[PDB]
């Protein structure tokens, strides 16, 4: 799980 | 041997987005934690990582191709990449002059002395360095720093790729790109693409040295105490 | 009415543990990510707090008895009362004349619209600022201040404690200890003890709503990349 | 799990 890679990829 | 409408519009697109995400100026360092010169320089080069990963996001949202991908492959790719494209971005505020990072001020010149108090070793700095000297002194045009940039990003040998079919063929485009690029409009750049694609084997390796280094200072928590969320994310081994 | 040799030991104690964890000059405040004034004083804040929090980690662990119990009630503690630890020791630098925290110069004198800057509302903000004049009211000798900070900590009725009948024992000792201290040490504080006692209840509260309020940054990823691995370890449901 | 805690509990 990669909250903040995934919110910032847009 | 003229480049296509094409060729120019991903060079207009790289170069643009390298330009949003890569301040000359250096003026949101003064936003970090504070350099000290117990691995006093721990907390600034965390956040100055911290922020070059966010920019190097931003950078990879906008080479051609890349925002089709599966957020998987994206998130694999970055991941990776990361610590190879600061380390190619960074080679902008290098300088042969002083063999440091120059981003302002006695505050913010950074020197191989500086990344040790950082939980590196003397031993494991040299051929960051080196890579810096060598990258500098092939002079590369904003258009190719910029090209190998993405080019790296999109290497499809990495850790966790789904779609390898895919990520090869968005990388031969962009190496297409460079090696037009470089014969149409580099004079003296004969030899120049092979050096450049020299230097991405360069990259791998620094990548695994510091992978490694990076793995004993984030165990201890001491010290992983002192990384961002980001940080720890992108370098952590959490898999999905 | 003569406090014991033991009583007096444990006062020592608590009162050593405070000095040698928090500091009245407040100057590693500048090794903080610096203030702003989107959340621009979530980074200085989250910092202030990290920090803060190792701090109660180490006045905590000075605590007579709070060393001998297990490693899972000594988290359950501090993890249920950090913020409380915190809101209490604040009120050494909260100040009525301005009805601030006053921690030095323009850069570190925190007001309720810096607070705002980091994603609270101004509607939750005013019972901490009543609790802070409600306990500066008080006007409590060092000795007692320091006593309701561990009195605080050894509450039994916390999510996870597990020995709740050792730490209702070491808390009741200590509540000796802060009557005894008042009655015998503290002219004019015939009715002292027990507003401290309500102030406990106020903590609950305010505990209670910062948790719902830190629960809303916590989910958004773009905010919670601005907190501190401790911040987030202490203030998370991660349940062991 | 308590990584950071555990470790400065000492
Ligand atoms: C040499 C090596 C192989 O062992 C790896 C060194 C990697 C890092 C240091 C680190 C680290 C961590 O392991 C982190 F976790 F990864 F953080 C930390 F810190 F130890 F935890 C190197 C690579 C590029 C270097 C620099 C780039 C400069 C820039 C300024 C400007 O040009 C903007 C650029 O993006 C960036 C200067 C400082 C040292 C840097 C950032
Ligand atoms: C008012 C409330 C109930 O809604 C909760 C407010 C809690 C915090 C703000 C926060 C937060 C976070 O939720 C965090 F995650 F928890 F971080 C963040 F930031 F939003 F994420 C309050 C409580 C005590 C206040 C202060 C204490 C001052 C000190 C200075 C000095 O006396 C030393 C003291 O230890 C500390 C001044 C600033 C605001 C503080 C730190």
């Amino acid at each position: 799980k990669h909250k903040i890679l995934h919110r910032l990829l847009q | 041997h003229m480049l296509s409408d094409e060729q120019m519009q991903i060079i207009n697109s790289l170069v643009e987005a390298h330009h949003k995400t890569y301040d000359d100026s250096y003026s949101d360092f003064v936003r970090f934690r504070p350099p000290v010169r117990r691995l006093s320089m721990l907390p600034h080069l965390a956040d100055l990582v911290s922020y070059s990963i966010q920019k190097v996001i931003g950078f990879a949202k906008m080479i051609p191709g890349f925002r089709d991908l599966t957020a998987e492959d994206q998130i694999a790719l970055l991941k990776s990449s990361a610590i190879e494209i600061i380390m190619l971005r960074s080679n902008q505020s290098f300088s042969l002059e002083d063999m440091s990072w120059s981003c302002g001020g006695p505050d913010f010149k950074y020197c191989i002395n500086d990344v040790t108090k950082a939980g590196h070793t003397l031993e494991l700095l040299e051929p960051l360095v080196k890579f810096q000297v060598g990258l500098k002194k092939l002079k590369l045009h904003e258009e190719e720093h910029v090209l190998l940039m993405a080019i790296c990003l999109l290497s499809p040998d990495r850790p966790g790729v789904q779609d390898h079919v895919r990520i090869e063929a968005l990388q031969d485009r962009l190496c297409d790109v460079l090696q037009a690029y470089i014969r149409i409009q580099h004079p003296g750049g004969r030899l120049l693409y092979a050096k450049m694609i020299q230097k991405l084997a360069d990259l791998r390796s620094l990548n695994e040295e510091h992978s490694k280094q990076y793995r004993s200072l984030s165990f201890q928590p001491e010290h992983s105490m002192q990384l961002t969320p980001l940080v720890l994310e992108v370098f952590g081994s959490e898999v999905s």
